[PDB]
């Protein structure tokens, strides 16, 4: 790789100039090996006060690894630079990624690395190595290549990566293969004995065609991916508060689904009883009941995903360590819903579960649509934006708001 | 002759568009013109400016000043004008270290740089925005035209261009003598250590030396001041820190002005001074801009005053950090939103301390406001020590345990231990989260005609019990609350409300202990009363017996 191509940002946009948070010893230490090696092999160099911008780095560890990976937070830079259209617009997002029985995502940002970058962006991809207690100046760098992270990394070795995997790509035709930032997202059917090898043949192809953390694989199963439909208990007695509980519910699900009655479960309720009371269904009761049920396990009319619209994803904590979230574009016509449990890990740190939620969700919403959803986070933004860095292990980072009032939602998908 | 390395140069441009400044120079006196030229012929020689021609289009106006005793003429360049139209820079001199995170050093030698600031070059391709002319006597001649060859003092990019040039310059012998530690603020260098005085300047002068294989003169800073160091307002002892003399002025007729330098002048002194409160002393600012006008102290503010005189009786002084030492932190609550902190490794001995103001909102509890107190100390350990510092909080561990597991928002505080320092963070009441057998089932319901501001309030229970209550000035949301408030007033120890209200819901489900709204406030001291409260919700105008009932009642 010589020659660079050119890039720009967007009309009347200048650099990102985003603050460094402040970061721990480790992490200081671990950035600044991690950068000396990096300027020695020339992919970053220091940079001189003429350059005002800066975008935010820390330090993360990748899953099941020992050793520190930067993490640059090219979020302000990546909604800056412009759109990009290499040598053609979009490669379709591949629908069959989604289905296949098993899905490997592999780290192959260290290929960035051997493109250089335009050496008139190279300023705007400016940061910042803090030091404790404003104690020295922070070490500044910019990028003479690819960095990971960055919108425009892709898209410009694009045009390499193919070469690189279309002699596996024609030798398994059933196989396959999505690119999203620095992952690889490697989808087959054939059974997990030699998935780990197909995918090793992946793996030895990139060290012979050209890395720190390509020794792994994230393994996922989309295709026993779980999706939760609205349910409706199924009980012998219905107490009062038990039908109070069943009409509100159904009374939100008829914004979804249409020919949602509560008629006959509502005269159930008349008069002013006792919560705990114990009400025999009628007959129209239970066939109201029945009809609503059938209602609801018919998916939603009328939804599609719109590429041009952002995704939006929410998110709920239910306790015991168990978290809903549904994916939507517009209100009340959700793409995708689920829910998780049992987050390895934290027991007793919610922020650490909502942190490994937010990247399985994100992770999902990579492999079904090909881009990241906006967040609604259910936590005050001085705690999420304390302790996130702390727990995050992915290359990406999605974008986020902060939910301040108590949904009401959370008990009708509880 | 000795050969000395060239300062790297720092390549300069305007903003985008933009042209060099084009200012007419002003009038001015013989006696003004004849003292710039002697100023001028000095720096000329000296090789801070350059004679130019006249085909260079810029122009910064020139001034001549005097001081008091100095019966000396002194040169101004005026580059308002260029700064306005230079480009920005990486200001290096953000944030300046605290004093808590500095470790002892036993010798600290302070050198003048100001000598080597004039060695820095500017950018050649820059230097023709910078002229600037002598007018001549009696306009007969052409003016002097001259350019700068240094970094301009005034000019936009000096500070950043020289501290760079020095960390660049200074970053060899910083690397290959660990046992140093090298400051750089203003014109001076500090130098510390731990060796003993005279292996100390051995390092000074192999300092000297490295300094001058770039031909900088650096002396001893002249007339050595002696400790404390007056350095960004604080004085550093060899063994200790505070901050310099706080003095709050006595005075019977505070302005906008007094009390805005007093929040200065206490919020500065929170770094030491522990129990430092400001939130009656700020709210009289809310809404004022005049400087100058003139407002009567409440009662809980002189109260407030005279507790923060009393703290400042005797000056209170912090120790600097050990890394071998652990850090710990501990919070106590002062009331109406303040809270206090202290940071130390051993007890007694504070590195520093501090204080935080509950944020504005019309609902609140203690448990947020002492999370948010976390996250805050938290964040400010994170830059001064590099390291989250251990908590001894004021709540009791099963009162933390009971409201995370409990709260709908995912919160966390790091490693920490309960303390027992009254008063106490704790949870005044806790819902049900299923019906309770026995207790009295009240349906409650509101609503107000939004044109006269007329409203009803009240329940129906499943023992007959009925209450509505006519009110005046009311909105729908408040006679949703008014209505809650009757069931828990008319109620046992235990008792089920059922509401159609989702901002009553709202407002309950984020657990406030206490509200700007009185009507809430009381709403919150009828729960802490009770035994029992569980809260239902259902969907209104949905036939639902009981709250259709009472719907009735309510809707006149
Ligand atoms: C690990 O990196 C660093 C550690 C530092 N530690 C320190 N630590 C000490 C803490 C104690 N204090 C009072 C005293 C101590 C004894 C004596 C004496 N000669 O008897 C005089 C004054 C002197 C300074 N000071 C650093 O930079 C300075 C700063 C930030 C401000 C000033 C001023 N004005 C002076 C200095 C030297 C450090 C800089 C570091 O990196 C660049
Ligand atoms: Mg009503």
């Amino acid at each position: 790789p010589i020659e660079t191509v050119p890039v720009k940002l967007k009309p009347g946009m200048d650099g990102p100039k985003v603050k460094q948070w402040p970061l721990t010893e480790e992490k200081i230490k671990a950035l600044v090996e991690i950068c000396t090696e990096m300027e020695k092999e020339g992919k970053i160099s220091k940079i001189g006060p003429e350059n005002p911008y800066n975008t935010p780095v820390f330090a993360i560890k990748k899953k099941d690894s020992t050793k520190w990976r930067k993490l640059v937070d090219f979020r302000e830079l990546n909604k800056r630079t412009q759109d990009f259209w290499e040598v053609q617009l979009g490669i379709p997002h591949p629908a069959g990624l989604k289905k296949k029985k098993s899905v490997t995502v592999l780290d192959v940002g260290d290929a960035y690395f051997s493109v250089p970058l335009d050496e008139d962006f190279r300023k705007y991809t400016a940061f910042t190595i803090p030091s404790i207690n404003n104690e020295t100046p922070g070490i500044r760098y910019q990028y003479n290549v690819l960095p990971q992270g960055w919108k425009g990394s892709p898209a410009i070795f694009q045009s390499s990566m193919t070469k690189i995997l279309e002699p596996f790509k024609k030798q398994n035709p059933d196989i396959v293969i999505y690119q999203y930032m620095d992952d690889l997202y490697v989808g087959s059917d054939l059974e997990i004995g030699q998935h780990r090898t197909k995918i090793e043949e992946l793996r030895q192809h990139l060290l012979r065609w050209g890395p720190p953390f390509l020794w792994m694989g994230y393994e996922l199963h989309p295709d026993k991916w779980t999706v939760q439909p609205i349910v409706l208990p199924e009980k012998d007695s219905w107490t009062v508060n038990d039908i109070q509980k069943l009409v509100g519910k159904l009374n939100w699900a008829s914004q979804i689904y249409p020919g949602i009655k509560v008629r006959q479960l509502s005269k159930l309720l008349r008069g002013t009883k006792a919560l705990t009371e114990v009400i025999p269904l009628t007959e129209e009761a239970e066939l109201e009941l029945a009809e609503n049920r059938e209602i609801l396990k018919e998916p939603v009319h009328g939804v599609y995903y719109d590429p041009s619209k952002d995704l939006i994803a929410e998110i709920q904590k239910q306790g015991q360590g168990q978290w809903t979230y549904q994916i939507y574009q517009e209100p009340f016509k959700n793409l995708k819903t689920g829910k998780y449990a049992r987050m390895r890990g934290a027991h007793t740190n919610d922020v650490k579960q909502l942190t490994e939620a937010v990247q399985k969700i994100t992770t999902e919403s990579i492999v079904i649509w090909g881009k990241t959803p906006k967040f609604k986070l259910p936590i005050q933004k001085e705690t999420w934006e304390t302790w996130w860095t702390e727990y995050w292990q992915a290359t990406w980072i999605p974008e986020w708001e902060f939910v301040n009032t108590p949904p009401l939602v959370k008990l009708w998908y509880q | 002759m000795v050969p000395i390395s060239p300062i790297e140069t720092v390549p300069v441009k305007l903003k985008p568009g933009m042209d060099g400044p084009k200012v007419k120079q002003w009038p001015l006196t013989e006696e003004k013109i004849k003292a710039l030229v002697e100023i001028c012929t000095e720096m000329e020689k000296e090789g801070k400016i350059s004679k130019i021609g006249p085909e260079n289009p810029y122009n910064t106006p020139v001034f001549a000043i005097k001081k008091k005793d100095s019966t000396k003429w002194r040169k101004l360049v005026d580059f308002r004008e260029l700064n306005k139209r230079t480009q920005d820079f990486w200001e290096v001199q953000l944030g300046i270290p605290h004093p808590a995170g500095l470790k002892k050093k036993k010798s600290v030698t302070v050198l003048d740089v100001g000598d080597a600031y004039f060695s820095v070059p500017l950018d050649e391709d820059f230097r023709k925005y910078t002229a600037f002319t002598i007018p001549s006597i009696n306009n007969e001649t052409p003016g002097i035209r001259y350019q700068y060859n240094v970094l301009p003092q005034g000019w936009k990019g000096s500070p950043a261009i020289f501290q760079s040039s020095m960390t660049k310059i200074l970053e060899p012998f910083a690397a290959q003598n660990p046992d140093i530690v090298i400051y750089q603020y203003m014109d001076d260098l500090y130098v510390g250590s731990d060796l003993e005085i005279g292996q100390h300047r051995t390092k000074i002068e192999e300092l000297r030396q490295h300094l001058l294989r770039w031909g900088l003169t650096t002396p001893d800073k002249k007339h050595q001041k002696e400790p404390p160091f007056l350095w960004m307002g604080y004085e550093l002892h060899p063994d200790k820190w505070t901050v310099q003399p706080i003095v709050l002025p006595e005075k019977d007729s505070w302005t906008v002005n007094d009390i805005q330098k007093l929040v200065g002048k206490l919020n500065w002194a929170s770094q030491i001074y522990p129990g430092i409160k400001v939130r009656q002393l700020s709210k009289l600012l809310r809404g004022t801009k005049a400087l100058t006008e003139v407002i009567p102290l409440t009662e809980e503010a002189e109260l407030e005053l005279a507790e923060n005189r009393e703290i400042l009786k005797e000056p209170v002084h912090g120790v600097y950090y050990d890394p071998s030492k652990d850090l710990i932190a501990e919070i106590q609550k002062q009331g109406q939103g303040q809270w206090t902190y202290q940071i130390y490794q051993e007890p007694f001995k504070n590195l520093k301390t501090g204080k935080y103001a509950r944020m504005r909102g019309a609902h609140t509890n203690d448990v947020k406001q002492l999370t948010e107190a976390v996250q805050k100390i938290t964040t400010e350990s994170i830059v001064i020590w590099g390291k989250t510092p251990k908590f001894k909080l004021p709540i009791q561990k099963e009162t933390w345990e009971t409201w995370w597991t409990e709260y709908w928002q995912a919160t966390w505080i790091p490693e920490w231990e309960f303390v027992n320092t009254p008063p106490l963070v704790k949870l005044w009441y806790q819902l049900e989260k299923e019906p309770i057998v026995g207790a009295e089932t009240f349906y409650v319901d509101g609503a107000a005609n939004r044109e006269t501001k007329l409203g009803k309030a009240g329940y129906v229970t499943n023992k007959g019990r009925q209450k509505v209550v006519p009110l005046t000035n009311t909105t729908n949301q408040k006679t949703e609350l008014q209505a809650i408030y009757l069931a828990l007033q008319d109620s046992g120890l235990e008792v089920n409300i059922v509401t159609d209200s989702q901002y009553a819901l709202g407002i309950i489900q984020a657990q406030p202990d206490k509200s700007e709204s009185e009507l809430v406030n009381q709403i919150i001291e009828q729960l802490i009363k009770k035994e029992k409260v569980y809260l239902a919700w259902v969907p209104a105008h949905k036939g639902i017996g009981g709250n259709e009932q009472v719907d009735k009642l309510v809707s006149a």
